[PDB]
RNA sequence: UUUUUACUUAUUCAAUGAAGCGGAGCUGGAGGUCAAACUCCACGUUCUAGCAUUAAGCC
RNA sequence: UUGAUUUUUCAGGCCAACCAUCGAAAGGGAAUCCGGUUAAAAUUCCGGAACUUGGAUAUGGAUUCUUCACGGCAACGUAACUGAAUGUGGAGACGUCGGCGUGAGCCCUGGGAGGAGUUAUCUUUUCUUCUUAACAGCUUAUCACCCUGGAAUUGGUUUAUCCG
RNA sequence: AAUAGGGUGAAGCCAGAGGAAACUCUGGUGGAGGCUCGUAGCGGUUCUGACGUGCAAAUCGAUCGUCGAAUUUGGGUAUAGG
């Protein structure tokens, strides 16, 4: 692999070399939709912190 | 109950079963109802309703498996997740 | 050996200043189809690889051969 | 047709070790090689690995198990116990 | 007389354990700060077989709260443990199956498993297969609690220790014979130079104070002293009855 | 002199890449407040096999 | 590890879990083949044709005025096409048996072009030569994956019944 | 690192037949087993054979045990005289 050009090694994309495309999509959707639910958790306890 | 009215609206109206079908018709707006069974992965369960908040369509969890929810539309297979296009002669949007 | 397909590739190639001689090989084949041709094979020997380029047209390849540069030594074989 | 009559997977064993310990087995091996209901996918994919490992073709989910079924009865009761403890202390 | 098969497995040449393709040692994380405030997060990366072990062993990752870094854990694998599980540890960890808890957090009649006998120790009692300890009792007065061990001894022990909820994996092993020499020395193989063995009855004089005789036979009693000395000690030692177990003990 | 139990520094056991110990104080949740705020608890992480590293900001 | 300094001084920036060493001519592991050659050496010599590692280094190409390239819905493609500390992974790297499939070498065999044998008779006959290395380019695959689509009258499918 | 060629034919699977059900029967397929016949191999039963100042300080011949595992084996390594 050290005497072989960087084409051969990876695919462009994140994760390319490293990941399949499934599971780069699956971290993707994962992060988006977690973090998407962090916020409503946030402003979720800030209704909770002001009338209880 | 639910099972009787989801039954009625398999047997009288239109559905899609499936999860690429379900997220086809929350793409067009043409889903009324969403049911999603007990073991689908929470990670496409909680995309699921990511596209129904983003489409305003209500979500009820069934409370079988897939295999259970299969069977109560008359399938011999295993349904992870339907829609409902349009609840015919049953009443079932009107309870969830 | 790598081998060359363009004819304008090899002519440029054959000027490299590393390219110490250059062979021309006749071979008397015959394509099965009909009778007997005379394939040419230029070959060029740089540092790293030898260059064939085989020109089946026994007219290309005399026009090819004075294109060469005429400091290359030629082996006729 | 049927093949044996009562020895069924342990005729592998031919005469040997006793027909009791032959029996004995039999119960055991059925078990450790049968197909099991996956309960995250829900297809019947579950196979054992070693002991104690139960792993779903499909989904690719290990579960420790017990080592000749999926479940034994003393982790089924763990489980509604647990579950019960739990509920008490969060209400 | 010559010294005897007892005697030989000090000295720890040939009865050593065999010990190349085990997976790590199977032991709770050290007790950090976040188990004593709080609780940490892990993911069950892997449940892999342990070779000389009925019990599966969970590989479960968790960041270092101190350093940029993953730190790979070696647990005990609870049966319904499965891959992609998030496992807690700590004082505020919730009573759920695999998760890591103090003695003290937990109620009576949990089932708790790889428990420590003293804070800190990483895992003690109930370990292998099918095996657990219950939990009988708490003592917030002087911070201890009772627990009922496999063996069916009862313990106090700090409350401060930790142990996994739920039953070791792998359980229901022994319910199946084994039939063979061939599984014994195959079960022997990857654990340690401990079988066949020879009765000492069938030994000469010099081999073992049972050898000898024109019958095989003991000869004296077999129930042997607690003060006896090494090569003495071959039979039921200490044995407080013998004969067969008739009744509750 | 004997029995018991208090101390910790001798001694002994264990762990860690010696990371958050002990006390007090900030903040809330409470006791019913009979001076005046004393006592107790907590004090940023729990649908998901994602991410978290080489400080932003304020003075 | 850098920016250096020519001030042969430095300035610092990161880290020091673990890490003396020995232990395999059958384990792991950078890279070579063919033809010829001696009385006796050859993957070592000769001829030709390659390869790896370490170092130095210029030219061409590539890239930048939207600074660190484009194309494809996608799986992904390419001649290239910044990337420190630190981190995460992969390869190294792995039992045994059973049948199945594909390849290679060998075995068998037809025509043709040669050579040898048998031939009282018979035998378009019996034997034999007809080969192609490492390496370079293009092409080539089970499996796996992507897009489309939405399936009971269930269908696809292996020698071995698994899949939706 | 090594271990011809056969026999038998366990689970699982396909099809057909019978039954109200609980279930049963038949034909295939499949290829299990410290299974079996039997080479190489490993061993060493009997002739109480040969030899017995030997080919040999343990061999030779026939016969025999076992032959896919508790198998056979090279090298490395550990254990040392009460
Ligand atoms: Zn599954």
């Amino acid at each position: 692999y050290a005497q072989v050009s960087k084409t051969h090694k990876t695919v462009q994309r994140a994760y390319g070399g490293s990941r399949c495309a499934n599971c780069v999509k699956e971290r993707i959707v994962r992060a988006f939709l977690i973090e998407e639910q962090k916020i409503v958790k946030r402003v979720l306890k800030e209704q909770q912190d002001k009338e209880k | 109950n639910i099972n009787s009215k989801l039954a009625l609206t398999i047997k009288s109206g239109k559905y899609t079963l499936g999860y690429k079908s379900v997220v086809k018709s929350l793409r067009t707006g043409k889903a009324k109802l969403v049911i999603i069974a007990a073991n689908t992965p929470v990670l496409r369960k909680s995309e699921l309703e990511y596209y129904a908040m983003l489409s305003k369509t209500p979500v009820y969890y069934f409370q079988g498996g897939n295999n259970e929810l299969g069977t109560v539309c008359g399938k011999l297979f295993r349904v992870g997740t339907l829609s409902i296009l349009d609840a015919g002669d049953s009443d079932i949007l009107s309870s969830i | 050996a790598r081998e060359i397909k363009d004819i304008k590739e090899f002519v440029e190639l054959a000027r490299r200043s590393d390219i110490k001689s250059a062979i021309v090989k006749v071979n008397a084949k015959v394509n099965a189809n009909g009778k007997k041709f005379k394939q040419t094979k230029f070959k060029v020997r740089g540092s790293r690889y030898q260059y064939t380029l085989v020109v089946n047209d026994a007219s290309k390849a005399k026009k090819l051969q004075q294109s060469l540069p005429p400091t290359l030594k030629i082996t006729n074989l | 047709t049927k093949r044996t009559k009562k020895v069924g997977i342990t005729g592998k064993f031919g005469v040997r070790y006793g027909s009791s310990l032959r029996r004995q087995t039999k119960k055991l091996e059925v078990q450790q090689h049968a197909k099991y209901d996956c309960s995250f996918c829900g297809k019947r994919t579950v196979q054992r690995g070693a002991t104690g490992i139960w792993n779903c073709k499909s989904c690719k989910k290990t579960v420790a198990g017990g080592a000749y079924t999926v479940s034994t009865a003393a982790a089924a009761t763990v489980r509604s116990t647990i579950r019960r403890l739990r509920e008490l202390a969060e209400a | 007389g010559r010294v005897i098969r007892n005697q030989r497995k000090g000295a720890g040449s040939i009865f050593t354990s065999h010990t190349r393709l085990r997976k790590g040692a199977a032991k709770l994380r050290t007790l950090d700060y976040a188990e004593r405030h709080g609780y940490i997060r892990g993911v069950v990366k892997q449940i892999i077989h342990d070779p000389g072990r009925g019990a599966p062993l969970a590989k479960v990752a968790f960041r270092d709260p101190y350093k940029y870094k993953l730190r790979e854990e070696t647990f005990i694998a609870n049966e319904g443990v499965y891959t992609g599980q998030f496992i807690y540890a700590g004082k505020k960890a919730s009573l759920n199956v695999g998760n890591i808890l103090p003695l003290g957090a937990c109620p009576e009649g949990t089932i708790v498993s790889n428990v420590e006998e003293k804070v800190g120790d990483r895992g003690a009692l109930g370990r292998t297969s099918g095996n657990y300890v219950i939990i009988i009792g708490h003592n917030p007065d002087e911070n201890k609690t009772r627990v009922k061990l496999p063996s069916g001894a009862k313990k106090i022990i700090s409350s401060d220790a930790r142990g996994v909820i739920g039953v070791v994996a792998g359980g229901g092993r022994i319910d199946k014979p084994l039939l063979k020499a061939g599984r014994a020395f195959h079960k022997y193989k990857v654990k340690r130079n401990s079988w066949p063995k020879t009765r000492g009855v069938a030994m000469n004089p010099v081999d073992h104070p049972h050898g000898g005789g024109n019958h095989q036979h003991i000869g004296k009693a077999s129930t042997i002293s607690r003060g006896a000395v090494s090569g003495q000690k071959a039979g039921l030692i200490a044995a407080r009855r013998t004969g067969l177990l008739r009744g509750t003990q």
